[PDB]
RNA sequence: CGGUCCGGCCGGGAACUCAAAGGAGACUGCCAGUGAUAAACUGGAGGAAGGUGGGGAUGACGUCAAGUCAUCAUGGCCCUUACGACCAGGGCUACACACGUGCUACAAUGGCGCAUACAAAGAGAAGCGACCUCGCGAGAGCAAGCGGACCUCAUAAAGUGCGUCGUAGUCCGGAUUGGAGUCUGCAACUCGACUCCAUGAAGUCGGAAUCGCUAGUAAUCGUGGAUCAGAAUGCCACGGUG
């Protein structure tokens, strides 16, 4: 039985497909070690599967488009949490306690008129 | 054969009024249509000066929103063709037909 | 600060060791948002301190932290990183490892 | 700077060269073509290159071939 | 190891040691070692004399010495003796190819003095 | 701008479609042909006798209502200030102040 | 799910992501304490979002005779075979100096070489211009697709993996200059961009003084657009890491 959960970030979008029983991770037809070059990116997706125990217990089939290193990794970490709530539905109290189900909505601040950046002003003279 | 109608307009509440009249007429006369699809909006943005002289920092912020609608008609029924080809549509809607 | 009295942000800890304090240490060395090159230097520096300069890697950093003492831990970690850049060794991992060896032996 | 498919020379200055070779050397030739490339058929003549207000005569030398006539006319007086 | 380029190259890797010759940069040093058959990371140690004189033959095609100093200089002497506008720029120490002269001409003009 | 300055621009456009539309279009091709006439095409010398004001590089896109040579927009053919005057009075369809 | 030439490419699937028309949802709504029983504050739950969630648009009376007769509109004055108009060239880019505003640096948190992963947002018909072929390269020739979620610009760069250089005026940094070329355009001297070869200044973190910013901000990385035949270290947007 499939269990689906959508997680995303700034410009990423990731799907999560759950199937009961393996320790297999397939991302964009690649492996976990093959796709994630960052060692931190490998561990942040292991963070929601810490309180809930996974060793060889469930498949996850994920694809993601857009964003970067941690933008894709934060998209997966959000998507797994909605899948486990779809999977068991009693796991919510542990997931609210960790804070992973909260969608990080901190987007980029727009480039303003008169300034070179969002808050960075060009250099100012006193008199 | 297959005919498709590309609809573009400036106002989003005006493009869907012209879109729904075509689809409702097509379903009534017995044509096969796979609905209207919302295409991504090609929006231009214009940032120009408001002042004719110094105080560069004060400017204007414009946009031009151009929405797109596509209706796919499978069967070229003669009752479908003769009705839709000379409809009275909104002035702010541009039509594109591919027979 | 005059009226807006708010707390300080709680960053996520070190994914390798599970240490909250070591996550604030790598952000000081991090410049230009380069996290991936910052933690590679810090992990290589601590492995030099662990294998050839005393076991208990998590405790060995704390002995070096204790002699140079939220803000007390923040000023202690900043003095280690800023003094490590102005040294005579070759790489940043070798310079910061010798600073933790000197701070453990309070010199 | 210029592409190899044709060194540039004006049409009016090319006509002034052709009459000068056949009919012999004359008074220094007043012109405004500061952009023409010097050809070997101009060696010996004196071409007055306009520099904004006057005409400076340029006695053409053998090693001037390939350069421009504008490179022999200073456009400003410096003090 | 003394080349026709009599100035002695440093005891380091081959593509770095050929850069010390006036007129051989990094790109031309790659072309000499590729035409010879010597790897670029080979030091002056174990570089035998049979491998030094085959570098002299490849560099012999190009003039890279004080003889190259005079040919750059006499090409400027062609501009200055002719009396051209570009020849006038080199004599006073002003920029030639279109750099501005309001400020920021410190390399051409020399150090500042009011 | 000045009325005589806009009379210059109409004079350039009237020569632009006249001479350099199709005739200099051919003269640009024949100088560019690698296959034939590699040495004696002589299209460059015939291009010299043509008038200068047909050149597309010499013309200047200006505001069609005022003649300002600065702040041109190819979307409407106007200067930056005249875009606001038609937008606030609703003369340009769909144009309004934006927020994002 | 069938099909394998391992490409959603082809039957198909309408689930999902994305695309955009409408709507729900957050309102101190609920509980607890404090507070004069008030407004409110504090704490907690629920929830994607909680105390104006994040950003923008939205800027009162007035102040500085602040800025605009050179956007335009407008009272008057002045010139008119000239204060007007046409064209060639030159100048606006000069050069003994001064001031303000920026970029790249002074480097091993790096430099170079090989291999290689992940963006969002726009522009395109007198245009973007693939593929193939040639050149070290700037490009050139051949020549499709596309008025465009189809096609092109367009392989994003930092990052990751290995090797190398070992703290120096260096494989740092690239100024300046010479030579040889490319493209645009009637035309690249004054005064263009870019590539190739070679040259390798100052500079080894900057005085008094002075500036920006409380979070996806600062810092940094590249991308795109307006202007434009061509000419971005500026300006406008866009994302990456953080
Ligand atoms: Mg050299
Ligand atoms: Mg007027
Ligand atoms: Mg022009
Ligand atoms: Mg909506
Ligand atoms: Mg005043
Ligand atoms: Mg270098
Ligand atoms: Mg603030």
């Amino acid at each position: 039985n499939q269990y689906y959960g959508t997680g995303r970030r700034k410009s990423s979008a990731a799907r999560v497909f759950i199937k009961p029983g393996n320790g297999k991770i397939v991302i964009n037809q690649r492996s976990l070690e093959q796709y994630f070059g960052r060692e931190t990116a490998r561990m942040v997706v292991r963070q929601p599967l810490e309180l809930v125990d996974m060793v060889e217990k469930l498949d996850l089939y994920i694809t993601v488009k857009g964003g970067g290193i941690s933008g894709q990794a934060g998209a997966i970490r959000h998507g797994i949490t909605r899948a486990l709530m779809e999977y068991d539905e009693s796991l919510r109290s542990e997931l609210r306690k960790a804070g992973f189900v909260t969608r990080d909505a901190r987007q980029v601040e727009r480039k303003k008129v008169g300034l070179r950046k969002a808050r960075r002003r060009p250099q100012f003279s006193k008199r | 054969q297959r005919i498709r109608i590309r609809l573009k307009a400036f106002d989003h509440r005006l493009i869907d009024q012209a879109t729904a009249e075509i689809v409702e007429t097509a379903k009534r006369t017995g044509a096969q249509v796979r609905g209207p699809i919302p295409l991504p909006t090609r929006k231009e943005r214009f940032t120009v000066l408001i002042s004719p002289h110094v105080n560069k920092d004060a400017r204007d912020q414009y946009e031009i929103r151009t929405h797109l609608r596509l209706v796919d008609i499978v069967e070229p029924t003669e009752k479908t063709v003769d009705a839709l080809m000379r409809l009275d549509l909104a002035a702010g809607v541009d039509v594109q037909i591919s027979l | 600060p005059r009226r807006r009295v708010i707390g300080q942000r709680k960053i996520l800890p070190d994914p390798k060791f599970g240490s909250e304090l070591l996550a604030k240490f790598v952000n000081i060395l991090m410049v230009d948002g380069k996290k991936s090159t910052a933690e590679s230097i810090v992990y290589s520096a601590l492995e030099t301190l662990a294998q050839r300069s005393g076991k208990s890697e998590l405790e060995a950093f704390e002995v070096a932290l204790e002699n140079v003492r939220v803000r007390r831990n923040a000023l202690a970690m900043r003095w280690i990183v800023e003094a490590a850049r102005k040294r005579g060794d070759k790489s940043m991992a070798l310079r910061l490892a010798n600073e933790l060896s000197d701070a453990a032996e309070n010199k | 700077r210029s592409l190899k498919k044709g060194p540039f020379i004006d049409l009016h200055l090319l006509k002034k060269v052709e009459k000068a070779v056949e009919s012999g050397d004359k008074k220094p030739l007043r012109t405004w073509s500061r952009r023409s490339t010097i050809f070997p058929n101009m060696i010996g003549l004196t071409i007055a290159v306009h520099n904004g207000r006057q005409h400076v005569p340029v006695f053409v030398t053998d090693e001037m071939v390939g350069h421009k006539l504008g490179e022999f006319a200073p456009t400003r007086t410096y003090r | 190891a003394r080349i026709a380029g009599i100035n002695i190259p440093d005891h380091k890797h081959a593509v770095i040691a050929l850069t010390s010759i006036y007129g051989v940069g990094k790109t031309r040093s790659k072309a000499i070692l590729a035409a010879a058959g010597i790897a670029e990371d080979v030091k002056i140690s174990e570089l035998s004399e049979g491998q030094i004189d085959t570098l002299r033959d490849e560099v012999a095609k190009f003039v890279v010495e004080g003889d190259l100093r005079r040919e750059i200089s006499m090409s400027i002497k062609r501009l200055m003796d002719l009396g051209c506008y570009r020849g006038l720029r080199h004599r006073r120490g002003l920029p030639v190819r279109g750099q501005r002269t309001k400020t920021n001409a410190r390399t051409r003009k020399g150090p500042r003095k009011p | 701008a000045k009325q005589s300055m806009k009379a210059r621009e109409v004079k350039r456009v009237a020569l632009a479609d006249k001479y350099f539309a199709k005739r200099a279009e051919l003269k640009a091709i024949i100088s560019d042909v690698n296959a034939s006439d590699e040495d004696r095409w002589n299209a460059v010398l015939k291009l010299q006798t043509l008038p200068r004001d047909s050149s597309p590089s010499r013309q200047r896109n200006r505001c069609r209502q005022t003649g300002r040579p600065h702040g041109f927009l190819r979307k409407f053919g106007l200067s930056r200030i005249k875009v606001r005057e038609a937008a606030m009075r609703g003369e340009i369809p769909g144009l309004k102040k934006a927020s994002w």
